[PDB]
């Protein structure tokens, strides 16, 4: 059996030497040590930046947000036109609607007004440098395993769930292919069937379901998708017009 | 239903590619001599032999700003360190003692690799961290 | 009086319901996808809301705008107070000028 | 039937014979050519590193991983990894363990 | 349509002979560039004789 | 070779970075400031009656009632017809160069607008009323390169510097729809329409494109051998025959006056989707983008 042994594509600052992960495979419970493959340094091995981190983390939490509380103020609330009663001569505390905000049934002063949206964009190369630091601090902390393919003996999820415990992967488990289409179907069976071991494809990444699990398991392929992405928005000039339009080296 | 007759062609869509602008920063040329008219060299290869590193940015211009708060705090910022950033403190306070007479003010940001310094030194400390291999 | 006298019902979370389980799955959709979709397309609200973002006084100059044609009478009536009473309050009322 | 190897410990400890066994295992990988300093042999060469690594994973039941990988620059580095000792026992028996006094008494009620 | 065709091309379906105004709209294209924008001559002209004035 | 891998190697001891132990960054997130307690609460900082503390104190630029300084001081058309005035991004000599030697235009190829906007050297607002890039002196004695370059504006000190290198400069107008789809061909090619004409310049403007001292694209070309010859006199260098070079025919192209890119004509679709360009052949329509 030949090891995998994945070199970086994309070139290396010359001050800087790549990283090194084991390849392993889901094919058997000890199939460990596949291969060995070079990972980008600037990716893999970037500043840990937590306090990015958090910034991204509270960008994905926030920015989709819609809230839709709300309160009626004193104009919403039904009826009270009318002046209770006379300003002067009763002997009681002036009003003139029984729907102020004082009234038990009246209007709320300073409530909610929604639907109240809380959409904002961190910049583009910041998002961009969360997903490196994430994915830095994985590797760092032994929590990232690069595998060849996604490919399972069978589609049995107690078999996944025991070749995680075998290997210790922790409780919960990212799984990333590279494509949603060509994922093997027996991960697609396995991971459908559990609540802590997730699949998703490379362009779902993100720093909260990172977080959110303590394993993030990579195929290599996917591993060059993201190698690609990244390292492109520390090379790029500022746009003339959004990236979604023709330019002459873009897409690829 | 007449129209307007027209033509396809592929031989002129050259033309159009020309139009067309790059998404990535070009690598500057290979130039006989250096430095070049402008006054930008490249860096040094292989890189110089020292504790930090400073990358040059992505235009490949050596990263260092000068910065204004209050209308009166001139800084001058040198962002992108790699390595030991108190070392190349111990530097830029022996290569601008000379020049101020004192121990320059500075702040080190390990966590963001930027050295902050109180005053203007941006010319000085460019043509200096260029005569490094930076 | 004003306290409960017995513990309330315990609340059960499944932190690993599929909801939970896969937020913030595609919100680089953009950056890993070649941008042909903007993150913002993944909101999804009124259709006044979407990707935007205001003050009170905005949001319902921005609803009366692109709703305000579909919206109940009554609606659209307290809407258009709204706005008038935020105008003045935001324009003439305030410790700073 | 699909039975999984059971759990495989975590306890390391370093063998008596780690420098030969290992220097033995550097013959195997890069021959006989330069014997001498055999410890400042580079493994800069990915298929040299991952067949010395998987052996000595594969011989001692310990694997460098993957936060070290890069780390494992020369022979000396990965003999000096496996110098370390590594200990999987849980923190109450580590404190028990710990010559406890007569008048301290730990409990564990997990 | 014409948005259509550019972003797809023939794949569109648009016939592409309706992207060049046509015979009436060309009459009003001309008749605006007419009034408003002047020959090079006319303009040169209107400068010979505005300058005899100043002079 | 330090603190870098100092942190990674200090991360390994630590827990795991989860959505528990999480925090901005010091200095952040500065605390909001609530009208409660004793400190901020009672007047609240508003102070003590009065307008201030009901919120009603008058619009700014008030002053009680004296006849406020906004409004004493006598209109002056400082301003007048701002919105009408011409503005031209300046290029320096200095800046062209750096883009050069860093690659970003390339001067083996005439340069205009779109050059310099795909190079990234210059940012164009024709919603701004930018009517292009004024060709500015800034770096002439350190200037070496050799271009064929087209601006808007030119002084004649930089002109001077382009034409004692060795190349040719000349001044070419472009109306605001020409300039805005120059500065960006693709969006407008999104739009599926034919390509327009330039127009021409307005009178006030004829004079400066008909001129041969400004290189006007408008001017003689038989007037040019002398004002080329007049700059070399007075700036004291010996105007190159460049004739005799090899990229003579490079630096002699120049656009028809009512076209707005190198090769293409007024009229033409381009189809990018599949790499075609479609030419009409109807003769109204061919009379009507050739006049
Ligand atoms: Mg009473």
């Amino acid at each position: 059996p030949e090891p995998v042994l994945r070199k970086v594509e994309l070139p290396v600052p010359t001050h800087r030497r790549p990283v090194q992960a084991w390849v392993e495979s889901l094919r058997g419970f000890e199939q460990e040590r596949v291969g060995l493959a070079d990972l980008h340094p600037d990716v893999f091995a970037t500043a840990p930046r937590l306090d990015i981190l958090h910034q991204v983390a509270m960008w994905q939490k926030n920015f989709k947000r819609i809230s839709y509380a709300k309160t009626k103020t004193r104009a919403e609330v039904r009826g009270g036109g009318r002046k209770p009663w006379p300003q002067k001569g009763t002997g009681r505390a002036r009003h003139g609607s029984i729907r102020s905000p004082l009234w038990r049934g009246g209007g709320v002063a300073h409530g909610p007004r929604g639907p109240t949206s809380y959409y904002y964009m961190l910049p583009m190369k910041v998002r961009a440098l969360g997903l490196k630091v994430a994915l830095t601090v994985k590797l760092a902390q032994d929590d990232l395993h690069i595998m060849d393919s996604l490919e399972l003996p069978t589609g049995d999820p107690q078999y996944l769930t025991e070749l995680a415990h075998y290997r210790r992967w922790g409780d919960s488990v990212l799984l990333v292919d590279l494509t949603h289409e060509e994922m093997p179907q027996s991960i697609v069976e396995a991971t459908s069937r559990l609540k802590t071991f997730n699949l998703i494809p490379a362009v779902g990444l993100n720093v909260h379901s990172m977080l959110k699990h303590q394993t993030l398991v990579l195929t290599l392929p996917t591993v060059a998708f993201l190698e690609d992405k990244l390292l492109w928005q520390d090379s790029r000039y500022r746009p003339l017009y959004p990236f979604s339009l023709p330019y002459s080296d873009f897409p690829r | 239903p007449d129209y307007p007759r027209f033509v396809e062609s592929v031989d002129e869509y050259q033309f159009v590619e020309r139009l067309l602008p790059a998404t990535r920063i070009p690598d500057p040329p290979k130039h006989e001599h250096y430095p070049t008219p402008s006054g930008w060299q490249p860096p040094r290869d292989p890189p110089p032999n020292l504790p930090y590193f400073v990358r040059r940015s992505r235009m490949h211009n050596i990263p260092v700003y000068k910065d204004i708060t209050h209308g009166n705090r001139q800084m001058t910022v040198i962002r992108k360190v790699e390595g030991d950033i108190w070392a190349l403190q111990k530097d830029v306070e022996d290569f601008l003692s000379p020049l101020l007479g004192k121990t320059p003010v500075t702040q080190v940001n390990e966590v963001t690799g930027t050295l902050r310094i109180k005053g203007y030194f941006d010319q000085e400390l460019k043509a200096w961290l260029l005569e490094k291999g930076f | 009086i004003g306290i409960r006298l017995t513990l309330p019902p315990p609340k059960v979370v499944d932190r690993w319901n599929e909801k939970r389980a896969m937020f913030g799955v595609y919100d680089n959709i953009g950056i890993l996808g070649n941008f042909e979709k903007h993150p913002k397309e993944l909101i999804r609200g009124p259709i006044w809301l979407r990707g935007w973002k205001g003050n009170e006084l905005q949001r319902c100059i921005r609803k009366r705008k692109m709703v305000g044609s579909r919206m109940f009478a009554d609606d659209l009536h307290n809407l258009n107070k709204r706005i008038r009473y935020l105008y003045k309050h935001f324009n003439r009322h305030g410790k700073f000028r | 039937i699909l039975v999984c190897p059971p759990l495989r410990s975590r306890a390391y400890t370093p063998p008596e014979d780690l420098q030969s066994r290992l220097e033995s295992y550097v013959k195997e990988v890069f021959g006989s050519s330069l014997p001498s300093n055999w410890q400042d042999i580079s493994l800069e060469d990915s298929r040299l590193k991952f067949n010395l690594l998987a052996h000595l994973a594969d011989d001692l039941g310990h694997v460098v991983p993957n936060s070290r990988l890069h780390q494992m620059c020369r022979v000396r580095d990965v003999l000096d990894f496996y110098n370390v000792p590594i200990q999987d026992r849980s923190k109450f028996d580590e404190l028990s363990a710990s010559n406890l006094p007569p008048n301290l008494k730990i409990t564990w009620s997990y | 349509a014409a948005k259509q065709f550019a972003r797809y091309g023939a794949a569109s379906g648009v016939v592409p002979g309706s992207l060049w105004p046509s015979p009436e709209q060309l009459r009003e294209l001309e008749a605006e560039e007419r009034e408003w924008y002047p020959s090079l001559a006319t303009m040169q002209e209107s400068l010979r004789v505005k300058q005899l004035a100043e002079e | 070779q330090g603190g870098g891998a100092r942190a990674l190697d200090l991360l390994r001891g630590l827990p795991r970075v989860s959505l528990a132990n999480l925090k901005p960054n010091p200095g952040s997130k500065k605390p909001e400031r609530r009208p409660r307690g004793r400190r901020r609460g009672r007047k609240c900082g508003r102070g003590h009656k009065g307008e201030r503390q009901r919120g009603t104190r008058p619009r700014l630029g008030f002053e009680g009632g004296q006849t406020p300084f906004y409004i004493r001081i006598p209109k002056y058309g400082f301003n007048e017809g701002h919105s009408f005035r011409r503005q031209y991004k300046p290029l320096s000599l200095n800046r062209l160069q750096y883009l050069i030697d860093l690659g970003r235009v390339d001067p083996s190829q005439p340069i205009d607008l779109t050059q310099l906007v795909n190079g990234r050297g210059v940012t164009i607002q024709p919603l701004k009323r930018d009517y292009g890039v004024q060709l500015v002196e800034e770096g002439a004695d350190t200037f070496t390169a050799k271009v064929n370059i087209e601006v808007q504006l030119a002084s004649e000190l930089a002109i001077a510097a382009i034409e004692k290198n060795g190349g040719v400069v000349t001044t070419a107008f472009y109306d605001p729809r020409s300039l805005d789809i120059v500065c960006k061909p693709v969006p407008f090619f999104l739009r599926g329409q034919p390509i327009p004409k330039r127009m021409l310049p307005p009178e006030e403007l004829v004079p400066y494109y008909t001129d041969a001292k400004n290189r006007g694209y408008l001017a003689d070309p038989a007037k040019f051998p002398e004002a080329r010859l007049e700059l070399a006199r007075k700036y004291g260098y010996i105007l190159p025959d460049i004739t005799k070079d090899e990229l003579f025919k490079m630096l002699c192209t120049r656009k028809d006056p009512r076209q707005i890119f190198f090769g293409l004509a007024p009229g033409w679709v381009v189809n990018m989707a599949d790499k075609k360009i479609l030419k009409p052949t109807d003769e109204n329509l061919l009379k009507y983008y050739t006049s």
